[PDB]
């Protein structure tokens, strides 16, 4: 049960007990899967309009 | 209308409480997925406590207490008492027990032996039992050799406890056994014990000087069944229940089961679940459980009770299945969803 | 500002819509004239998302009213609030479509909605951020089933991203005008289950039964009926058109309520029904349990059927939204085994403080139920009565029409029994 | 001084961040308009509570904050609400229609449209900061915006600021409040492409702060509001070192130096102690001991929970109020021969501590009472997994039968991601069974 780096200051204080000792993607990457998304968006939304036109 | 799910279908006991359920026209049995239950019958492996009590308006309840299998395992129990203080190494109801680690695997190997070097040296009995929970697998011996070069062999972890070479045995047969109490814990935790229980007898007569076949030295309703040849000659199923025994003990040793051995089982039982309560209690939890136990105890010829091991999914006496599920049915689920004596049970008051 | 588009189609669709702007002008305290005269800000919070508002502080419906002969819509600018609508939006011809579904559809139709989908792109445009539309139509007629379905294809095309809803009068024989009607639902409902994204099936043999078993009407008129349909409408658009975040826009509504893309037929459902006992205050209690009565729903299709896929239930009027989730929640955990497992949590309620006119408290249901199997079931089977011998299909192969394009909506109605059925099991 | 960017995305970051930022003004003692009288020092200052606050030449007090959601009734509410002062204009940004409930609507739909003006909009906050740490994240796992458009934020933010701790504040889905069925696959979705970004993660389960408002606040059916002011307390608890003299969590990198060893197993579980109805005739003030023992009772976490049956890698305890070491000790040491607190084997068993002496400030006319100690605890326990096990096994029900997936694919999303998420999820839960369990 032991109290280490006790600090103390006009607004509070703070310690550390202590009970027992122990035993990404690029800008690219990222510009792609977006706009890889949107093209899917886009052929989806032409072959509906596609289906429209028949 | 309650609604309660089944996941467990191998469970007679809770085959027979959810026939009883339906049987109110006051629950209903839903698919064993449908999350929108009162009461769950849970699986015994991998029950998904995180799953329960989250369900809005609905009050749920679940028939096992998660984290009892530090009881209910051979291993974990020993290892409960020798840690815990409520129990202390030198609990004194319960057998030296050693918990051994197979060498193609803490241990207590090293401690075993010392002391079972020290029994052989003071001309004491020293004959010792291994076993485990993934057993039907037991070996019983004097030899500490055999018993570690036993545990070797196999590869899960086991337990070298002392054998009880001092039996208490019925007569006329000169035969071993064991208590089976069974015990049901609300989700209060109250600790009830059920009125009856049942002494598994051997209907071999004990021999002390042949560890070799183990039909009269293991009480087990499978092994008496199977590989004894005097089965069902003293009583039905080597089934002798409390009022045939208290008979016996009043003409034979002129006391009571009550005085002999009643007060040390109920001691026990209440040592044993009072010192886990903290970890498995429900009492501030989101969803609530209760569970049926089964002990097990020996009683050697001093009329001294010893736990042997306690069951988390116990199985009943086929006489009693019906009296002990009702109760189960009045004081562990009614309880909490009540319905539109003289209690079958004990209960066995304790601080919270 | 989440604009919608209104639409109504045909005499049915223009009788329903009438009543429809009739009901919700009035809670929101527009009075004939389109003058505001309410006592809450409740009434104005959202009360863009159907009127445009006019200079001089004058609210004008965005509906347009759409219809191939004259007669249903000299009515509505003659009825009651028949002056509030933009005169503009009226869109009508001479020539009548017969309820031939052909007509509507392929020639008298086809030679009109251009000049509807003029309109419709002038209210568009007005728009700050447009949510979708809504029509209003019955399925057995000509106008509101052929060129109904024409314009919702039509509306898709140049608006492949904005919600598309419909109010749907499903026919019935009980209910009927002419033999054709099944002919005409059955070419109505293929189109609606590619082009549209909720449709909320109204039936008239439920409307009918609703008012002579549970109204006590003796003889219910189209006038009986539309005032449920009226309040239905009412109810299931109270979420758009006042504070909240639950069911608040088309979308959100379409992504709560439809897990599949083609089953997104729903059955609507009101409480109370009182016949004139009528001044009796109705406990929580009393409106969930009637609310989830199949005598209280107007698709004519029992839900003990089939599995609710997805419900949404509005509470209006001051009251314990306590007791309502309790209400809810007793309602699911006691017939848990008519809502499917594998969506879970497919219970969603709302409350809403404004009660309808003339009532404390009121509870409108919209459930995506798989027994609403039963209504495709009714009308595939009359079509395959009539078909089977051609009755009726000259008057459709004088209109350009083939018998090929009858048997493809044959199958594909066939198709949508089967495909709800494999999640009814 | 080291700078903090506090960011608020969709409904529920918004609303939150509303509530914290008005108990913060009242904590420092800002005025809605944003002036400062204890100041001293006029349009500058290193002071503590200017990492959270910069100044003008007028000497008003604006948070470091930025707003964004896809649809603007949420914001227009802080443009004319209390504190519409502290904020100008560049701070708070809305579009016009929002991702309905659908994850791949706010990420890829919406997001790609939005997410450079996001960008643009912090970077005016980070030119003013002499030494920015990082960035606090305010976003609901639910919604369409705050699951999709945050994922895609953070994958921007830890590119744009490499060496920067990002933490999150994430409010874990709840039927009890929710209306929207999807909410478990936007929950997955958005933990999995922001699990690598995020460097400390605080779950707050709406059904936790629910029935802790029925509870304790005797609230029968709670409203955003009151749950609201009862997060921002806890939210404030947290971030108080950051604000004020200290020695503990003094800078982001110290949260996850004292709260996280293991970098995916980074989302502690918050405790908060004593709640008490301001509507109460006076409540009997509770000890060190009893609110640090109720750090232990699963009532009071913000994700229920049973820390008995996991182990610990790590405990804060953060008080507030009049509470001196020693009778942190002496509790301590009290609950320890009482309660299940097991630890892993390869961390120290220990707690660090901190006190400030400033009582928690409690917004007048809320539902909290004024109390003289309070605390929030924060363990790193493996019992919080519980919350995920949750959540996936209803993704699992759903996605079995691909319902309402089309409504994501219809949005440019590829199926694989849902299984590549889950997978994701399935290691997860893995890693804290391997930590947690022998
Ligand atoms: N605690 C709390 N939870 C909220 C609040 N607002 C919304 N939520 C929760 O957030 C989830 C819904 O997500 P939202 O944040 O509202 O949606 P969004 O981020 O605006 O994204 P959109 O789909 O575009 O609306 C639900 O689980 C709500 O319970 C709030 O103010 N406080
Ligand atoms: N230390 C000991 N001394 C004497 N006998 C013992 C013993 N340990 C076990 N036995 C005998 O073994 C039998 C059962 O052993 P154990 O209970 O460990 O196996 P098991 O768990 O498969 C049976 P159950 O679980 O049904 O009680 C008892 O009937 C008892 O007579
Ligand atoms: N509920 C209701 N149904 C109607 C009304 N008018 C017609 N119908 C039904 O609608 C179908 C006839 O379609 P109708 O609208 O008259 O044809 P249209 O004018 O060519 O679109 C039949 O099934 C009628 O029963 C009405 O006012 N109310
Ligand atoms: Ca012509
Ligand atoms: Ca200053
Ligand atoms: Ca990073
Ligand atoms: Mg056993
Ligand atoms: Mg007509
Ligand atoms: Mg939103």
């Amino acid at each position: 049960m032991e109290v280490i780096e006790l600090n103390k200051c006009t607004s509070g204080q703070s310690f550390e007990v202590i009970l027992k000792p122990p035993s990404d993607p690029s800008l690219e990457e990222i510009q792609k899967k977006l706009e890889a998304a949107e093209e899917r968006r886009k052929y989806q939304e032409a072959e509906l309009l596609k289906h429209l036109a028949e | 209308m309650y609604t309660f799910v089944v996941r467990d279908e191998n469970s007679s006991v809770y085959a027979e409480v959810s026939r009883l359920l339906l049987a109110t026209g006051q629950w209903k049995r839903l698919r064993k997925d449908n999350p929108r239950f009162n009461l769950m019958l849970g699986e015994r492996n991998r029950l998904p406590f995180g799953r329960l009590g989250h369900e809005p308006g609905l009050v749920q309840l679940v028939n096992y207490y998660r984290g009892a299998d530090k009881l209910c395992r051979k291993a974990s129990l020993v290892k409960l008492i020798k840690t815990s203080p409520e129990l202390s190494e030198s609990c004194t109801w319960f057998p030296e027990s050693y918990v051994i680690y197979p060498t193609n695997l803490t241990d207590e190997r090293e401690v075993f032996l010392a002391a079972y070097n020290r029994r052989r040296e003071g001309r004491e009995g020293n004959v010792w039992i291994a076993k485990s929970s993934a057993g039907a697998g037991i070996l019983i011996s004097s030899e500490a050799s055999e018993l570690l070069d036993f545990i070797d062999e196999q590869g899960q972890v086991h337990v070298i406890q002392k054998y009880l070479e001092k039996p208490l045995l019925l007569e006329p047969g000169h035969r071993k056994f064991d208590i089976r109490s069974w015990v049901l814990v609300d989700h209060l935790y109250n600790i009830y014990l059920y009125r009856e229980g049942v002494l598994r007898t051997s209907s071999e007569p004990y021999n002390s000087a042949n560890f070799q076949d183990k039909t009269c030295h293991l009480t087990n309703h499978c092994i008496q069944k199977e590989y004894s040849k005097n089965y069902g000659r003293y009583e039905e199923g080597n089934e002798m229940f409390f009022e045939e025994f208290n008979q016996y003990l009043m003409d034979a040793l002129n006391t009571t089961l009550e005085n002999s051995i009643l007060l040390q089982i109920k001691h026990i039982i209440r040592s044993c679940l009072m010192c886990i309560e903290p970890a498995i209690s429900t009492k501030h939890l989101h969803y609530q459980s209760f569970q049926l136990f089964g002990f097990d105890f020996m009683v050697d010829e001093e009329l001294k009770v010893w736990l042997i091991e306690v069951n988390g999914a116990p199985a009943c006496a086929q006489k009693l299945y019906a009296e002990l599920c009702q109760g189960i049915v009045d004081v562990a689920i009614s309880s909490v969803f009540p319905l539109a004596p003289t209690s079958i049970f004990i209960k066995l008051h304790h601080h919270h | 500002m989440r604009e919608i588009v209104h639409i109504q189609a045909g005499q049915c669709g223009n009788q329903i819509g009438a009543k429809f702007w009739e009901v919700i002008s009035d809670e929101h305290g527009i009075d004939p004239t389109g003058s505001y005269h309410g006592d809450s800000d409740l009434q104005l919070e959202r009360i863009n998302v159907y009127y445009n508002e006019a200079t001089g502080n004058k609210y004008v419906p965005r509906a347009i009213l759409v219809d191939l002969e004259p007669g249903t819509m000299d009515s509505v600018r003659s009825g009651p609030f028949g002056q509030i609508f933009r005169p503009d939006n009226f869109v009508f011809g001479q020539s009548g479509a017969g309820n031939n579904w052909a007509k509507g559809h392929y020639t008298e139709g086809a030679e009109l909605v251009d000049s509807v989908l003029d309109v419709v792109r002038k209210e568009s445009e007005s728009c700050d951020c447009l949510q979708g539309f809504q029509l209003t139509h019955s399925l057995g007629g000509g106008t509101g089933s052929g060129m109904g379905t024409l314009l919702i294809s039509k509306i898709r095309e140049e608006y492949p991203d904005r919600i598309m809803n419909t109010f749907s009068v499903m026919p019935s024989p009980k209910v009927s005008d002419t033999v054709v009607e099944p002919y005409n639902a059955t070419l109505s409902v293929h189109q609606l289950v590619e082009n549209t994204d909720e449709t909320y099936c109204i039936d008239n043999e439920a409307l009918y039964d609703i008012c002579f078993r549970t109204l006590k009407l003796t003889t219910p008129t189209y006038g009986d009926l539309n005032h449920l349909v009226s309040a239905t409408m009412s109810g299931v658009t109270t979420c758009l058109r006042f504070p909240g975040q639950l069911n608040a826009d088309l979308r959100k509504l379409a992504v709560n309520m439809v897990p599949f893309p083609r089953l997104h037929f729903f059955m609507p459902g009101f409480a109370p029904l009182t016949s004139r006992q009528q001044y009796r205050a109705l406990t929580v209690p009393e409106l969930t349990q009637q609310m989830f009565d199949s005598k209280n729903m107007m698709a004519a299709c029992d839900p003990r059927h089939g599995r609710y896929l997805t419900v949404a239930a509005i509470f209006r009027g001051r009251m314990s939204m306590k007791e309502v989730d309790e209400q809810m929640l007793n309602v699911q955990n006691k017939n848990s085994s008519y809502f499917v497992e594998w969506i879970p949590n497919n219970v969603k309620t709302a409350v809403c403080d404004i009660p309808p006119r003339g009532l404390k408290m009121s509870a409108t249901f919209i459930g995506n139920s798989t027994a609403i199997q039963e209504l495709f079931k009714r009308i595939s089977e009359q079509f395959t009565a009539m078909f089977r011998r051609k009755a009726f299909l000259h008057w459709y192969t004088g209109e350009g029409m083939d018998e090929m394009e009858f048997t493809e909506a044959e199958s594909n109605m066939n198709d949508l029994v089967s495909e709800y059925q494999q999640y009814q099991d | 001084m080291r700078e903090c960017i506090s960011i608020h995305v969709g409904q529920a970051g918004v609303q939150i961040g509303n509530a914290c930022w008005e108990l913060y003004c009242l904590e420092h003692g800002i005025q809605p308009d944003g002036q400062m009288p204890s100041d001293k020092t006029i349009g500058g200052g290193d002071d503590s509570f200017n990492t959270f606050f910069s100044e003008t030449g007028a000497g008003k007090h604006v948070p470091r904050a930025v707003f964004v959601d896809l649809e603007p009734t949420v914001i227009d509410e802080v443009r004319t609400g209390t504190y519409r002062q502290l904020f100008h204009p560049e701070q708070l940004i809305t579009g016009k229609e929002d991702a309905a409930n659908n994850y791949a609507r706010g990420h890829y739909t919406i997001g790609k449209e939005i997410i450079d003006l996001v960008l643009d909009r912090i970077r005016k906050l980070a030119d003013q900061c002499t030494g920015l740490q990082g960035f606090l994240v305010f976003h609901s796992f639910g919604g369409g915006t705050g699951s999709g458009f945050t994922s895609l934020l953070m994958e921007r933010l830890s590119v744009d600021y490499g060496k920067k701790s990002k933490l999150e504040f994430s409010i874990y889905p709840a039927p009890q409040v929710s209306t929207a069925v999807v909410e478990p696959y936007n929950s997955i979705l958005t933990t999995h492409t922001t699990l690598e970004h995020s460097d400390c993660a605080f779950m707050v389960d709406n059904e936790a702060i629910y029935d802790i408002c029925r509870r304790n606040l005797d609230i029968e059916r709670p409203t955003y509001t009151n749950l609201n002011r009862l997060i921002s307390q806890i939210v404030s608890s947290i971030t108080a070192s950051l604000r004020f003299d200290g020695a503990l969590n003094v800078d982001l990198t110290e949260f996850q130096t004292n709260l996280v060893p293991y970098p995916r197993i980074h989302f502690p579980l918050a405790t908060y102690a004593p709640v008490i109805s301001a509507e109460k005739a006076y409540h009997e003030q509770l000890s060190v001991a009893e609110i640090t023992n109720a750090c232990f009772e699963p009532a009071n976490q913000m994700v229920k929970c049973d820390p008995r049956h996991g182990k610990y890698m790590a405990c804060c305890l953060l008080y507030r109020g009049d509470v001196v070491p020693k009778d942190v000790n002496a509790a301590i040491a009290t609950i320890k021969t009482k309660r299940s607190i097991q630890f892993v084997d390869w961390c120290p068993t220990g707690f660090k501590v901190g006190i400030n002496y400033q009582p928690p400030t409690v917004v007048p006319g809320g539902d909290l009472a004024k109390v003289q100690r309070a605390v929030c605890m924060l363990s790193n326990t493996t019992a919080i997994a519980e919350a995920w096990a949750r959540l996936d096994h209803k993704f699992d029900l759903m996605y079995a039968k691909r319902a309402f997936v089309h409504w994501y694919v219809g949005e440019g999303m590829e199926e694989g991601e849902f299984s590549e998420a889950r997978e994701d999820m399935a290691a997860l839960e893995k890693d804290y069974e391997e930590v947690g369990v022998d």
